[PDB]
């Protein structure tokens, strides 16, 4: 009998083809997203040092008022 | 038989050019490659703690 190695039977297929999943995100909207982020956070900005102005005058008129 | 490499042309349609104007100015590709190498961080390491698992051989 023999014994040397053969393919059993024939083997199956072999994967060679290259592949990119071009994720992606449409990226205008990327900038959309950036954009949003940017004034989202200029507005929160805006509210807080708005209310912080408030408060550094009242310190203002605390030191006005114990100054004499 | 040939299969040559890099003959394609940059479309000048909008939607191409401000994918790659995204790809400049937003990172995006850098940012793959470091998606491709966190995701071989969290593998398991094919190291052998040699002297006491010596390496695999022939006869």
């Amino acid at each position: 009998v023999k014994q040397d190695m053969p393919p059993v039977g024939g083997y199956g297929p072999i994967d060679y083809k290259r592949n990119l999943p071009r994720r992606g995100l449409s990226g205008y909207s990327m900038f959309a997203v950036g954009i949003g982020a940017l004034l989202f956070g200029y507005w929160s900005m805006m509210r807080w040092n708005r209310e912080r102005r408030r408060l550094q005058i009242e310190d203002f008129e605390a030191r006005i008022a114990l100054m004499p | 038989t040939y299969k040559y490499v890099n003959l394609r042309e940059p479309s000048m349609d909008m939607k191409s050019v401000t994918d790659r104007a995204a790809q400049t100015l937003l990172w995006t590709e850098l940012i793959r490659g470091l998606g491709m190498t966190l995701s071989y961080l969290f593998r398991e390491p094919a190291t052998i703690n040699y002297p006491f698992e010596k390496g695999p051989l022939s006869p």
